[PDB]
């Protein structure tokens, strides 16, 4: 990379741990937003109260054992939660594609140099790119190959073999 | 969004993604329908796929060269476009064509897992030759809006240059120290160092020339005499000149009747020997592509 | 069904048998080669000869997997190939009946109950993750006993009920089974040619993105069958670390710089010296030089020391007592002392044998097999 691209301390082009928070990828972080803001604690409340009671059956299966063999105990803590900075708040305010080829050609990369500016997928059974699914069924290679079976007779001894386990 | 290289309306990718489904999947019932010929449509022949069993005996044979009918391009929905992008822009779209080529000779072998080796085939420059590109207009009825468009020809063949060797890339040394370097040609101009590149050797202009080691290839130049199927109210038939290059070098005899499809080219012709002034009326040629 | 129900008729009108052979209900999946729907077992004789691989929970649901005409009949013979040979234990979901027609075709599978991942690891449990890792273990030593490799193994892939506590694996299409100086001058070491002529090496790159094993990441060309346990490693860190698109990879070399900036350039440039290519590094400024030398401790810690400190994580003491745990290493009623001992003891195991979990070299890291036998698992055997 030239200098000029990697200026930037927030966009760059390799992987930095900058952590980040909620569950989220550590790479990305969390640049759009952040959690330390009053209402973004407000809705993670929320969904948290929603989940005590889907946390409690969580907690009370594998207490003691593993397997369901079997009221609860739990650890404190001396950092802090989403609850207490809650009550603090509330303080302050009271495609698979198609390969190529390894090498390109000099004519190819001279070109590259020349560009400027002005559902979809691959079949591997055509082996060619379609714009949409539905046009791609109807075309004459595609129906050309569904009229075959001389292509799935392998396809077809294991559905016989599977007929009669 | 989509790139597209300047002065032009053509699309790397979106070549590419056309012109490789068009060798995947076109059969020549197309053309007999494209022609109006339905009572000539056969199973056993045009219902195979044309350009897939060609390329795989271009495989089996070493063939490095796919011969392209323009008109089958014509007879695909899809590269109607690509048709006449390789009509207004021969250079960049059979570049762009020999690319594909070599990317399906990749995956030929790659998805169905043959036993040829893809060294072989990588180390290959495949190219293209397309041909029957359109209706034969005269050399004197076209335009200079018509440079480096792919131009069809009738002729027969009057003389020939011998071959004559031009100069891909360049070979110079050192006098003092013996330290060389080899430069490439760039559209026709070679870069000669004004000093040595070694950090001991700094020497200026000490860096000459050896014209046997540089390497050079093959360009002949074809005197022409056309046979347009119009001819003009008093038009007297004339000669062109038609550059062929590497291997289609010593390919025309003279006195033969050929189809020869190229870039129609234009140069400016130097004045004077000694000078570098150029005249402001331009010399017109073919580069020729394909020849039947 | 506000859409998907025309989905459902247009599936009728393409197999004109399954109207008398099944009903069908709902969409359960959706994935990238295939949908997987779920449909009543109506009247059967593959329901009657099976049985016990559907669950305690009764009522015979069976999957019905629908795959798009777009992939290739070859890896579809190989995946229901693979899972008609296989057969055996309840985690690899045998295949009942295969209905094809001119152009699609229909595998027929137990429909097994099961909830979402994204809720699992949130709340998730120490022991319910002694269960999972365990499931996963034992079948994946299962299907190395057949000689097949996964390449696959996702948390979508792997179906798990909490009420019942018991996992089973599908989504064998990527799978397949194996078999089997100095020269003066041109110093490339320092840089690339501008125009390539040489070729790149022909992969089996095939996985799923943040989950492709270190070897397949450098294009090994005899590719062992240790993907999988890197990637059942990847799935144990991401439930200990709290955090579940843990991996994500824009590309390739992403994931190359994606491992450097936890274990280090020095670890991973020995990782690179037995497969026989060196890489360098110049520049690339982060926070630890070297990696982490004390291992993938630290690294949690401040991960969930982060998150912690800001706030924004739940209250339950679910995944709390790791942050506790982390804090007395780094910082180095009754009942409680035994609870504590207890998760104490083999919390720290988890830990322990993730570091043989996350070798780098396929040769020392150590066989599902081996995992088995660890004394951290004691108690399930
Ligand atoms: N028997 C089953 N019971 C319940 N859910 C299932 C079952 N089989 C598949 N699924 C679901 O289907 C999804 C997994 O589908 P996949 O097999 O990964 O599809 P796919 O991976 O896109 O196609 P492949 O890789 O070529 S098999 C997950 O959402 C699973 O929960
Ligand atoms: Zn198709
Ligand atoms: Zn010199």
């Amino acid at each position: 990379w030239k200098p000029q691209e990697l200026t930037n301390l927030d966009e760059l082009p390799y992987p930095i741990l900058k952590i980040g928070s909620f569950g989220r990828c550590p790479f990305i972080g969390d640049r759009n937003y952040d959690e330390s803001s009053y209402k973004r604690v407000v809705k993670r409340y929320s969904r948290d109260k929603a989940n005590k009671k889907y946390a409690l059956q969580l907690r009370a299966l594998f207490q003691y054992h593993a397997d369901t063999l079997l009221n609860l105990i739990f650890i404190p803590h001396t950092c802090n939660d989403s609850t207490k900075s809650f009550k603090k708040w509330m303080q302050e305010k009271a495609g698979l594609g198609p390969t190529r080829a390894s090498v390109m050609s000099k004519n190819m990369k001279s070109l590259s140099r020349l560009m400027v500016d002005r559902n979809s997928g691959y079949c591997e059974n055509c082996r060619v790119k379609y714009e949409s699914l539905e046009q791609h069924i109807v075309s004459e290679k595609h129906l050309s190959f569904a009229e075959n079976d001389l292509n799935f007779e392998a396809i077809d001894s294991l559905i016989e073999n599977l007929r009669f386990q | 969004p989509l790139r597209i290289i300047w002065g032009t309306n053509v699309s790397i990718q979106e070549c590419t993604t056309n012109f490789r489904n068009f060798l995947m999947s076109f059969k020549y019932k197309f053309r007999k329908i494209l022609d109006e010929r339905e009572e000539f449509i056969n199973n056993t022949t045009d219902e195979e796929l044309y350009y897939i069993k060609q390329l795989n005996e271009m495989r089996e044979l070493g063939t490095s060269n796919l011969n392209l009918d323009a008109r089958n391009l014509l007879a695909y929905k899809q590269t109607e476009d690509l048709y006449h992008q390789l009509l207004n822009y021969p250079q960049e779209v059979i570049s762009i064509m020999d690319q594909t080529i070599k990317d399906c000779m990749v995956s030929l072998i790659v998805d169905n897992n043959l036993d040829y080796d893809l060294d072989e085939i990588e180390t290959k420059f495949y190219k293209v030759r397309p041909y029957n590109v359109g209706s034969c207009k005269g050399m004197r009825e076209l335009n200079p809006n018509d440079i480096d468009k792919l131009i069809n020809l009738k002729g027969l063949v009057l003389r020939s240059t011998p071959v004559i060797p031009d100069m891909k890339v360049a070979f110079f040394k050192c006098n003092v120290c013996d330290h060389t370097m080899a430069v490439e040609i760039d559209r026709g101009v070679i870069q000669e160092p004004a000093r040595c590149e070694r950090i001991d050797c700094n020497e200026p202009n000490s860096m000459s020339l050896i014209h046997n080691r540089c390497s050079f290839a093959d360009k002949q130049v074809i005197k022409l005499q056309e046979t347009p199927d119009f001819v003009p109210d008093g038009q007297t038939p004339h000669s062109i000149s038609l550059c062929v290059y590497d291997e289609l070098v010593d390919s025309c005899r003279a006195g033969d009747r050929i189809e020869v499809t190229g870039t129609f080219r234009s140069i400016p012709i130097r004045a004077n020997s000694r000078q570098r002034v150029l005249k402001s009326l331009y010399k017109t040629y073919v580069d020729v592509v394909h020849v039947k | 069904p506000p859409e998907i129900k025309e989905e459902m008729i247009q599936l009728y009108h393409d197999l004109p048998g399954i109207e008398n052979e099944y009903k069908l209900i709902d969409k359960i999946g959706e994935g990238t080669f295939s949908s997987v729907y779920k449909a009543k077992d109506i009247t059967g004789k593959i329901t009657k000869k099976f049985a016990s691989h559907f669950w305690n929970y009764g009522s015979n649901y069976v999957a019905l997997k629908k795959i798009y005409v777009t992939s290739s009949p070859q890896r579809i013979y190989n995946e229901l190939n693979l899972l008609y040979i296989m057969t055996g234990s309840s985690r690899v979901a045998p295949l009942c009946d295969a209905k094809r027609v001119r152009d699609q075709v229909i595998a027929v599978l137990p429909y097994y109950p099961h909830e979402e991942f994204r809720t699992f690891y949130r709340d998730l449990p120490i022991k319910g993750i002694k269960k999972y890792i365990w499931e996963l273990l034992r079948a994946l030593k299962f299907v190395h006993s057949k000689g097949i490799i996964h390449r696959d193994i996702k948390p979508t892939n792997f179906l798990f009920n909490l009420e019942l506590g018991r996992g089973v694996l599908v989504d064998f299409g990527l799978a397949e089974a194996q078999m089997d100086n100095n020269v003066n001058g041109v110093d490339l070491t320092k840089g690339y040619p501008k125009n390539e002529t040489r070729r790149i090496k022909r992969a089996n790159r095939a996985g799923t993105r943040g989950f492709r094993a270190p070897e397949v990441l450098m294009k090994c060309g005899a590719q062992s069958t240790k993907i999988d346990i890197w990637s059942v490693g990847v799935i144990l860190l991401s439930l200990l670390g709290r955090r579940f698109p843990m991996f994500q990879s824009l590309d390739d070399a992403d994931s190359l710089l994606e491992l450097c900036t936890i274990f280090g350039w020095k670890e991973l440039r020995k990782c690179a010296a037995l497969h026989g290519l060196g890489f360098e590094a110049s520049g690339l400024i982060w926070d630890k030089p070297n990696g982490y030398s004390n291992g993938l401790k630290e690294f949690v810690y401040d991960l969930l020391n982060k998150e912690c400190t800001i706030g924004t994580f739940p209250e339950y003491s679910v995944a709390f007592e790791t942050f506790g745990f982390l804090q007395q290493e780094l910082h180095d009623a009754y009942e409680l002392k035994k609870y504590q001992e207890e998760i104490w003891s083999d919390h720290y195991w988890c830990f322990q044998v993730l570091e043989q979990c996350f070798e780098m070299d396929p040769q020392k890291r150590s066989s599902a097999e081996d995992l088995l036998k660890t004394p951290f698992f004691n108690e399930l055997n």
